[PDB]
């Protein structure tokens, strides 16, 4: 048998940390950061927000394998403006627009009477 | 048939000609008889043409053959490859098959 | 021949195969339980002592590790039951037998194994579960699918062999075979589907998918290409996209039937620089053909630079058809009713035709062909009129098939399918032949107990006017069930016969080979031809060129 | 609270139908994700047999245990068995569940989910107890026995998600569409004759005005106003799954935002 | 097992071709259900 | 020593096959991992065979190919008068 | 940079053929009677019909003051002025042909992304016109 | 006119064209001196055999007999002039692509061309009036006396 | 061998509807397609899983026990 | 496989969320290729997947006998009266992003049975293992911790390969490798070698100096063996006698 | 639902496969080859039961 | 009572039969998506088919429309289903077996056979009814 644990889809391992950021040479203030036990869930979530700031300037993701629950993200900037600050603000706007949509579901359904 | 020969202008101008297929072979009677072209005549057995042209004959003959058959399929296979076989089948004056009567009763070792 | 010229080794491995989009051309998944059990003996040295040191701490059960350790007197220590001592301390000269690692070169098979891309070296990719993985455009040589079947898998245990098999039996050295000169892999199935599509004028892609697609290719620049559309929405071409995967530098011209320049059916083929100028990229490109994108790529950049451009392809390819998708249906064999009644008619005019023949006939007025009797020359023209017209009727349908059936795509885009397939399944299976010739006469005078004898219609003799979208009668059902027992009857009989026939030639030719003074000479050394191949070339560089001084004409000449 | 818009169409017990709008398709995809693959569950994770007589196998019997849906309205105060420091299990990560069905009648006496019998100290939670969702009171039929054929086991329920095994999973099926008109243009609807008689409208499209027939087409629209309908397997309350649902896609964000600070300290 | 135990066999000096499917086999044996080894054609079922 | 060719008559091609390369690569492998003396400055290498890559490239493969005739005779060529184009 | 070539045609006709998305146009100059136009437009973003008349413009670059994979392409931004701005349809491609129609006639092709277009004209009148990239801008 | 042989020109010229951007308006520096001793110089560096004996030497110009006439017709002066507009740099990088590229054509020896050859009949073979296909391949590769269907084509 | 717990596709709960089924088909002579619907199975991946369901696990009982109390 | 000559074996397994869904929210248990549709022709796969939509729907048993009046234009009229698409095309959306697919996907249920034949039970490697008695070569079945036969074929493609050592090294290194001694004189496995004594000797020969060892394999001692007890005798000779 | 119809042998389950065979008492006339002396032959089985 | 009558190949050679009794008894519009039916218009039938397709042997009679299938595809078919698992005898406890497979969840098929009636498919079924998706996905 060679089927490996379905933990490993989302716990974190010995020795391995949630993100990995490395600086991309191709292409000036650029990097690639490597989400680990994650998947398309958040991937495509944060690309597509980070896609909406005017500031930066490419955004990608993707699934190298199916078989390991990693994704490696690509994110540049315009000049002096830090990839990672893209990523917090990006990461802060996904939690207030989240906060905003259950606070009005709970209203919204606090107004039903059959459930 | 149709055969492509240089036109007076210089050009390759296809053309129709008459010939005749046969049923059996006798390559050195028929090529004697008069009207035919005797240069252009063909043998499907490359055996009778061995036997009355030459083994050289017999190896162009013998490779137009295998060269049909590959093609009949229209798979395609490198000139060489052709040509190898038909010389081992050739290279001891005659028709040696791949049989364990032809290249198997040479001289090339017994653990071989 | 059972234990001298072929014998069972060890350092090897067998299970399924299956089909790994996302693996280069030159890996191969190996399951972990399999690179486990399969060891490589490594010299240690001062480069190598703190890697093979750490790997005997790991022990062999956790891989990366070890098994055995050999000391420079031959003695191997198993480091199961060597723990009890504490560690081992290696040292220079020692050989450390340690699990199969990634990247290490090893020799993927599958049998018959009729020739000899059939086994080439690849780097190893260690993956989960219990199967192999490999990319699916070395499936063609391999002559193998993932309905079951399973591969052999050899390892090196010398460093002799193992820089050996990597420079001479490596995947990307064998993109070009010498049998006849042409690649040997393309693309192929989804791949070679999805780029037809994506390359039609049609296809655009918006900005947040052209991103994604631009990170997939992995020797990528970095540089956003220029939509080809700027206002009033930035749209890209699928042919800017695929030109990223193709390297710079590279040329390609060929020209369709009708094609010209401002190729109005977007057929052929113009790159320039890498950049593809039109035409729809297809099996006539991206396939194993003479000419194509991958035989100039190979030859004008090389071997390695050609294996990129299968991943770069396949990765582009794959992700834009995941997120376009692709399928097919019982529509996608339905002709309209206009074509069912034109190919109706087709039939019931092909029925009549063969009753004026047999009317003729059976009057005796009919004159035999020269050569052939008043029977066969009977049959000959009722077989001929009843296959043109399935043939014609296959048109019909095929003509009314849209661009948008999915049967009709892949047809076009070469990877599945062909004309008779469409005709078969949407307007007419046709005669069903046995031996060669039209359903005989099992009973006396008739071919089943449902007609009356001496009946030579074509419903009689086999003639399936139905398709198989509308079934088969039970008659026709059982004459189409004759001529299948044919084909299946022949190809049991047929690989047995080849078979023999290719192991003859093999041992006829084994001791040929080429020596330094260019001259081809058996193991006696008897000179079978004084130069290779009568010009001295390999077959892996020869391609068609035209002559030009040989044709056209005198006027032309001089001019 | 000028962000992701909802409205309730119909409020069930077992399904909930709203209207997700001023939201992305990014947005709405991951939260359907979510709510499939990641909220947190009680489910029979080992079974404990000392007799089985029966005609069905221990793995039989034991798969189909874990399948059995199990409340999960307290299931946060429960800890994961990873994170809990204890041998094997204890009352503050696991609830313990007995089953005991004996062939006392000669007719076929089935075993129900109902004869589960909780013998753990649930510290006032509210989970653990087996749903019953059918009019005859009885639950999922576990098994059926014959005279002398005896069924006695022990069972420990844990937490878990969906990811690591679907027997976690609080939600069925769940709807989700959007642009039901195909204003977008995101299909290239497949036809013979007429594509729009041979394609049958969507239910949705009723809420959505139809396209003006000859208005060029709009290439600055983006997809919004998501029609999503959740269904609950009855583990956990259908608003519960939408709610807790956006919660940990919430606390999956933060994650990353912590974790990137962290990295910035260090 | 239903299909086992209604197989018949026949053993291949002969001048003919008996794994060919004939007319006569019509309604007695199944034109389909046959081996695709060496069997083919030699191996029917009723 | 009449089988070996003296230099100046040499008719064989003055081009590296690819099964030459491919032993004397792997020949000089072997030997570096039997810790042999390296001739080329290493800018961080652990892998043999990509040692010898590297010697190979810059013509520090002290290592002879004695090429054989059907007759018996031979002719040695060294590696680094060896052209290496393939 | 600055304009190549610039002219106003008349769209003689449009051919859809097997595409949904691209017509194929064929147009004459109103100016000059020996300039045509072939030309493939993504008619979904901007419908063309017979009897129209389209300002046809080429120019090496669309930054308004003259500056004659260059660059990385990037979104535009609040207040960017380019000549974009004044047409609304404009493509970027490459020319791949010169072709000599006659003593004094001269036609260019152009691809766009893999949409073809064939300028014939003058020789004085396309002398501008280079073996390189050109944004094609149209406006009705 | 269309034949197998080892080097492909007409990608060669394609490649000079694009890599040195030759202008095709403003005439070239070539010399009709050049181009033809250019060419001629070239067919003496295509060394298949390289013996400095009559008999080898023979056998060398006999093995390029074929690719020097595809080399003359392409590279003619006014092909080149014309057709190609090569320049002088140009042309000589074309002269020197055509010598390494031949010379890479070349077998090498020890290649096992007999298993070659034998396989690469062989697997065709798998795949497959007058007799045919394998059954015939049957009766060419075993020398057979009487043939199913002998037959006989009288011009 | 015995109703399954839950619908593959989508994992609703429908181990709790055999008995409910089969009591619909025989007092209330409902034919197949209106039970499935009453029980409140819509989506034809849980159709197929109760009406396509075979119960062995009667003719298994009939068997004796191998091993009495 | 299927119940229509379609067989094929699992490439990936995906949850939920990943595999493509429906408006209705129905995902696929299983995924085929559509190439697998043209060219075997298979039509009785795509009208059992229609009729099986209908029955499904309609809780009735679809009559797929083979000769009967049931065309596929009266079950499309039943799957349209039932609110699907006639042909059994549906709109799906894809897993990873939510987006719809450009295509409409063939959708419906479809009778599947699981063959006898598991990885679990053909997977298996050798490093190293027991031994045939006879042949002293790797033992023959995975049950038997057994080799994998490195045939004739196999050596061929080596052979044409080029890679000599690698042939060597698959056929004594990874097989049976047996060293044994020969007499200079005659060429005879006849010598009696005194290994811890330093002593060897061929009697017959009256020579103890002359004796040499050559690495062979156990099978090729096995042959001359046998060919000995043949009255046929093959001497092993390390150098040349007659001119190359 | 076992259908019976096979022998147990030392506990093995064992089924005779029907075998097939010319029928016998049946006149037969085959053509024979050119290379025979003989061009046609009757040939009977005879057989008794 | 003379209804039914038992014929072999040897008595087959002296008959007329009919395929079925709807069209071809009866002395002698059309719905284009039925199959084109010969009638063969004899009038001197002897004997008549009980149902075509019991030319079928019990390996082919669990395909479903095994006439809309190319004839290798039914024969491939015949020699898997021995392969399937599923639930060979209701016994297999008592039963001691050196091999023996036996499936969860068996399900009959949603399109059967009316010749399966008699093989007892539904009540020992060898499969599941899974919802399958022909599409291009994953490339997986
Ligand atoms: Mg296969
Ligand atoms: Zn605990
Ligand atoms: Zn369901
Ligand atoms: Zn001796």
């Amino acid at each position: 048998m060679n089927a490996p644990d379905r933990f490993e889809l989302f716990l974190l391992g010995e020795g391995e940390s949630k993100l990995k950021i490395d600086p991309d040479t191709k292409a000036p203030n650029a990097v690639v950061i490597t989400f680990e036990k994650e998947d398309h869930t958040l991937g495509n979530l944060i690309r597509a927000e980070l896609l909406n700031d005017r500031k930066v300037l490419f955004a990608a993701y993707k699934v190298e394998h199916p078989f390991f629950a990693r994704f490696k993200l690509r994110i540049q900037t315009t000049e002096g403006y830090d990839p990672k600050d893209a990523l917090k603000n990006a990461c802060n706007s996904i939690i207030n627009k989240l906060g905003a949509l259950k606070t009005n579901f709970e209203t919204e359904w606090n107004l039903q009477t059959l459930a | 048939y149709d055969r492509k020969v240089p036109s007076p202008t210089g050009e390759y101008v296809k053309e129709p000609e008459w010939v005749l297929e046969t049923d059996g072979v006798n390559l050195s009677e028929v090529m004697t008889v008069p009207g035919i072209d005797p240069t252009r005549i063909y043998t499907n057995s490359f055996i009778d043409i061995m036997e009355v042209l030459g083994i050289e004959a017999g190896r162009a003959a013998l490779y137009k053959e295998v060269y049909n058959v590959i093609a009949s399929d229209g798979s395609y296979v490198n000139y060489r490859h052709m040509a190898l076989l038909v010389d081992v089948m050739t290279t001891q004056g005659g028709l040696t098959s791949v049989t364990r009567h032809g290249f198997n009763r040479s001289n090339t070792g017994a653990l071989m | 021949r059972g234990n001298l010229m072929g014998k069972r080794v060890d350092f090897s491995a067998r299970t399924v195969i299956s089909g790994d989009p996302n693996l280069e051309l030159d890996q191969v998944g190996v399951p972990k339980s399999i690179a486990k059990t399969l060891t490589y003996p490594e010299v240690v040295t001062p480069y190598n002592i703190d890697r093979l040191t750490q790997l005997v701490r790991n022990g062999p059960n956790e891989h990366p590790g070890a098994k055995y350790v050999i000391r420079d007197s031959g003695d191997r220590i198993d480091l199961r039951y060597s723990k009890r001592a504490g560690d081992i301390q290696l040292q220079y000269g020692w050989k450390v037998e340690r699990h199969i690692m990634d990247n290490d070169p090893v020799l993927f098979n599958r049998q018959p194994s009729l020739h000899k891309m059939s086994m080439m070296a690849h780097r190893v990719k260690v993956i989960p579960y219990s199967t192999f993985r490999l990319n699916l455009s070395v499936t063609s040589p391999y002559n193998a699918d993932f309905d079951g079947d399973e591969m052999n898998l050899h390892v090196p245990q010398s460093e002799e062999t193992r820089a050996e098999l990597s420079q001479l039996c490596a995947v990307p050295l064998q993109i070009v075979s010498p049998q006849s000169n042409k690649p040997c892999m393309g693309i192929v199935q989804d791949t070679l589907c999805g780029i037809r599509k994506l390359t039609l004028r049609d296809t655009f892609i918006e900005l947040d998918q052209v991103l994604n697609m631009l990170y997939w290719v992995p020797d990528w620049d970095g540089v956003i290409p220029t939509p080809a559309i700027i206002k009033p929405k930035p749209l890209w071409s699928g042919k800017q996209i695929l030109s990223v995967a193709i390297p710079n530098g590279i040329h390609l011209q060929r020209f369709d039937e009708g094609t010209t320049l401002l190729s109005p059916k977007d057929n052929g083929m113009l790159i320039i620089d890498g950049q593809i100028i039109f035409g729809v990229v297809e099996k006539k490109t991206v396939g194993s053909s003479n000419g194509g994108l991958i035989h100039v790529v190979t030859r004008e950049k090389g071997p390695q630079v050609c294996a990129k451009l299968f991943g770069n392809i396949q990765k582009v390819v794959n992700f834009w058809l995941l997120h376009n998708g692709f399928s097919t249906g019982i529509g996608d064999t339905i002709a309209d009713g206009p074509t069912m009644r034109e190919i109706t008619e087709t039939i019931a005019e092909a029925k009549k035709k063969v009753l004026d023949v047999t009317k003729e006939a059976q009057a005796n007025l009919l004159t035999a062909k020269h050569g052939m009797t008043l029977r066969e020359s009977f049959e000959d023209n009722v077989v001929r009129f009843l296959n043109e017209a399935r043939d014609k009727a296959g048109r019909l349908a095929e003509v009314n098939l849209k661009d948008l059936n999915n049967v009709k795509q892949m047809v076009m885009a070469g990877s599945k399918g062909s004309f008779i397939n469409i005709a078969q399944m949407s307007a007419c299976v046709g005669q069903q032949s046995v031996e060669g010739k039209r359903i005989a006469f099992g009973f006396v005078d008739r071919t089943l107990p449902h007609f009356s004898k001496d009946d030579y219609s074509p419903e009689s003799k086999g003639f399936v006017e139905n398709s198989y979208l509308r079934g088969l009668t039970p008659q026709e059902f059982f004459f189409h069930a004759m001529g299948g027992r044919e084909g299946l009857i022949d190809t049991a009989v047929k690989t047995a016969e080849t078979g023999y026939i290719q192991r003859r030639l093999v041992k006829a030719l084994e001791d040929i080979m080429v020596h330094y003074d260019n001259t081809t000479r058996n193991s006696l050394g008897n000179v079978i031809q004084f130069i290779y191949g009568e010009d001295g070339m390999d077959a892996a560089h020869i391609e068609k060129q035209s002559l030009d001084t040989i044709g056209g004409s005198d006027a032309a000449f001089e001019k | 609270s000028e962000g992701p818009q909802v409205k309730i169409r119909e409020a069930s017990k077992d399904n909930v139908d709203f209207i997700l709008s001023n939201v992305d398709l990014a947005m709405a995809n991951s939260l359907r994700r979510v709510m499939i693959a990641e909220i947190p569950t009680l489910a029979i994770d080992s079974v404990e047999v000392e007799t089985n007589t029966t005609v069905l196998a221990d793995e039989f019997i034991a798969h189909r245990l874990g399948l059995i849906p199990l409340q999960s309205m307290d299931i946060e105060q429960l800890e994961y068995s990873r994170d809990c420091f204890c041998e094997d299990h204890c009352d503050k990560c696991s609830v313990v569940l007995t089953l005991q069905a004996f062939g006392e009648s000669e007719s076929t006496t089935n075993v129900y989910s109902k004869d589960l019998v909780i013998v753990s100290n649930l510290m006032g939670r509210n989970i653990g107890h087996p749903i019953i969702q059918d009019k005859e009171g009885n639950g999922v039929l576990i098994c059926k026995l014959r005279k002398g054929q005896e069924l006695k086991l022990t069972c420990v329920a844990k937490k878990g998600i969906a990811k690591e095994h679907a027997k976690w999973g609080p939600a069925a099926a769940i709807e989700f569409e959007y642009d039901p008109w195909n204003k977008l243009k995101h299909t290239d609807y497949w036809y013979e004759q007429d594509s729009a008689k041979e394609w049958p409208q969507s239910k949705n499209c009723e809420y959505e005005d139809p396209p003006n027939e000859g208005d060029p087409f709009d290439y600055k629209a983006q997809a919004d106003t998501f029609y999503m309908n959740v269904e609950s397997v009855g583990s956990i309350p259908v608003d519960q799954v939408v709610v807790r649902g956006i919660d940990t896609l919430q606390k999956k964000v933060a994650s990353i935002l912590l974790a990137l600070t962290q990295m910035d300290q260090d | 097992t239903l299909s086992h135990l209604r197989r018949t066999n026949t053993p291949i000096g002969k001048l003919a071709k008996p794994r060919q499917l004939h007319n006569t086999h019509w309604g007695l044996v199944c034109p389909a259900e046959t081996p695709e080894g060496q069997a083919c054609g030699l191996v029917k079922n009723l | 020593k009449e089988k070996a060719i003296p230099k100046d008559q040499r008719a064989t091609t003055p081009y590296m096959t690819k099964y030459e390369r491919a032993r004397i690569l792997g020949t000089r492998a072997l030997q570096i991992s039997m810790n042999a003396p390296v001739f080329v400055d290493l800018e961080g290498e652990t892998d043999p065979l990509r040692i010898a890559m590297k010697e190979l490239a810059e013509k520090k493969i002290p290592l002879v190919i004695r090429r054989y005739l059907p007759d018996g005779s031979f002719e040695d060529w060294s590696v680094e008068e060896l052209i290496v184009d393939l | 940079s600055n304009t190549l070539f610039d002219d106003i045609f008349q769209v003689s006709e449009v051919d859809p053929g097997r595409y949904n998305k691209v017509c194929r146009i064929e147009a004459a100059s109103t100016t000059q009677d020996q300039c045509k136009l072939t030309l493939d437009i993504n008619v979904e973003l901007f419908p063309v019909a017979a009897q129209d008349s389209l300002t046809v413009t080429i120019a090496s670059s669309l930054n308004l003051e003259d500056t004659p994979a260059t660059r990385s392409w990037r979104p535009p931004q609040a207040g960017d002025r380019s000549l974009a701005d004044d047409y609304d349809y404009v493509m970027y491609g490459t020319a791949y042909k010169f072709e000599e129609v006659s003593k004094d006639l001269i036609a260019v092709y152009y691809s766009f992304g893999g949409l073809l277009m064939r300028l014939e004209g003058n020789y004085r009148n396309l002398n501008n016109l280079k073996q390189e990239n050109a944004y094609l801008l149209i406006r009705r | 006119a269309n034949w197998p042989l080892p080097v492909n020109i007409r990608r060669i010229i394609q490649n000079a064209q694009q890599t040195f951007h030759i202008d095709h308006t403003k005439p070239s520096d070539l010399t009709i001196k050049d181009i033809v001793l250019g060419v001629k110089d070239l067919q003496e560096n295509l060394l298949v055999l390289r013996g400095k004996n009559e008999i080898i030497q023979n056998a060398q110009r006999d093995a390029v007999t074929l690719f020097c006439c595809l080399l003359r017709s392409r590279l003619a002066t006014r092909r080149v002039l014309q057709e190609y507009r090569l320049t002088k740099q140009a042309f000589d990088w074309v002269l020197s692509n055509i010598e390494a590229q031949f010379l890479r054509s070349v077998v090498h020896p020890g290649e096992m061309v007999g298993v070659l050859a034998a396989q690469s009949i062989g697997e065709p073979a798998t795949q497959m009036k007058v007799t045919s296909g394998v059954p015939r391949l049957k009766e060419i590769l075993n020398v057979a006396k009487n043939m199913k269907t002998p037959s006989l084509t009288v011009y | 061998m015995i109703v399954p717990v839950r619908c593959f596709s989508c994992g609703k709960v429908v181990g709790d509807k055999w008995e409910s089924y089969l009591n619909l088909l025989q007092e209330d002579e409902l034919d197949e397609g209106t039970a499935l619907s009453r029980l409140g199975l819509k989506r034809y991946c849980c159709r197929r899983m109760i009406l396509t369901h075979v119960d062995l696990i009667e003719k298994f009982l009939r068997y004796n026990p191998l091993e009495k109390r | 496989a299927s119940r229509h000559g379609q067989k094929g074996t699992i490439g990936i397994t995906y949850r939920r969320e990943d595999m493509p869904f429906t408006a209705e929210g129905i995902v696929p248990d299983l995924i085929i290729n559509p190439h697998a549709i043209p060219s075997r022709m298979t039509v009785a796969h795509l009208i059992e997947c229609l009729l099986s939509k209908v029955a499904a729907l309609s809780g009735n048993e679809g009559d797929a006998s083979p000769f009967t009046d049931i065309t596929v234009e009266g079950i499309s009229k039943l799957l349209r009266e039932h609110g699907y698409q006639s042909r059994g095309f549906e709109v799906m959306y894809n897993g990873h992003t939510g987006k719809k697919l450009m295509a409409q996907i063939f959708f419906g249920p479809t009778y599947y049975q699981r063959l006898r034949h598991m990885v679990d039970d053909k997977i298996h490697a050798r490093a190293r293992g027991p031994m045939q008695v006879l042949t002293r070569q790797p033992v023959e079945g995975r049950s038997r911790d057994g080799g994998l036969r490195f045939g004739e074929m196999e050596r061929d493609c080596m052979i044409a390969h080029g890679a000599a050592s690698f042939l060597k090294e698959r056929l004594m290194e990874a097989s049976d490798a047996f060293r044994v001694h020969i007499c200079g004189i005659c060429g005879l496995m006849t010598v009696i070698a005194k290994l811890n004594h330093n002593q060897f000797e061929c009697k017959g020969c009256d020579n103890k100096i002359d004796i040499y060892q050559i690495h062979i394999p156990y099978a090729a001692k096995l042959l001359f063996q046998e060919l000995m007890a043949m009255n046929i005798t093959p001497r092993l000779y390390t150098d040349r006698s007659r001119d190359f | 639902f076992d259908m019976g119809g096979y022998f147990i042998i030392n506990g093995s389950e064992k089924v005779l496969i029907a075998q097939e065979r010319s029928a016998g008492n049946i006149v037969q006339v085959f053509k024979k080859a050119a290379p025979s002396p003989i061009s046609h032959v009757a040939e009977i089985r005879s057989a008794l039961e | 009572e003379g209804l039914v009558e038992y014929i072999d190949a040897e008595e087959e050679e002296s008959i007329l039969i009919a395929m079925q009794p709807e069209d071809l008894e009866p002395a002698e519009d059309v719905d284009p998506a039925k199959r084109i039916r010969v009638s063969h218009h004899a009038t001197t039938f002897t004997h008549c088919e009980i149902h075509p397709s019991m030319i079928l042997g019990v390996a082919a009679s669990i395909i479903p429309f095994p006439d809309h299938n190319q004839s290798p595809r039914n024969t491939y078919q015949s020699a898997m289903g021995k392969q399937a698992m599923g639930v060979f005898l209701t016994n297999y406890n008592v039963r001691m077996d050196t091999m023996a497979n036996i499936l969860y969840y068996p399900q009959k098929p949603l399109g059967t056979t009316r010749a399966m009636e008699y093989l007892k498919f539904r009540e020992l079924p060898a499969g599941q009814n899974a919802i399958v998706a022909i599409a291009c996905y994953s490339g997986y």
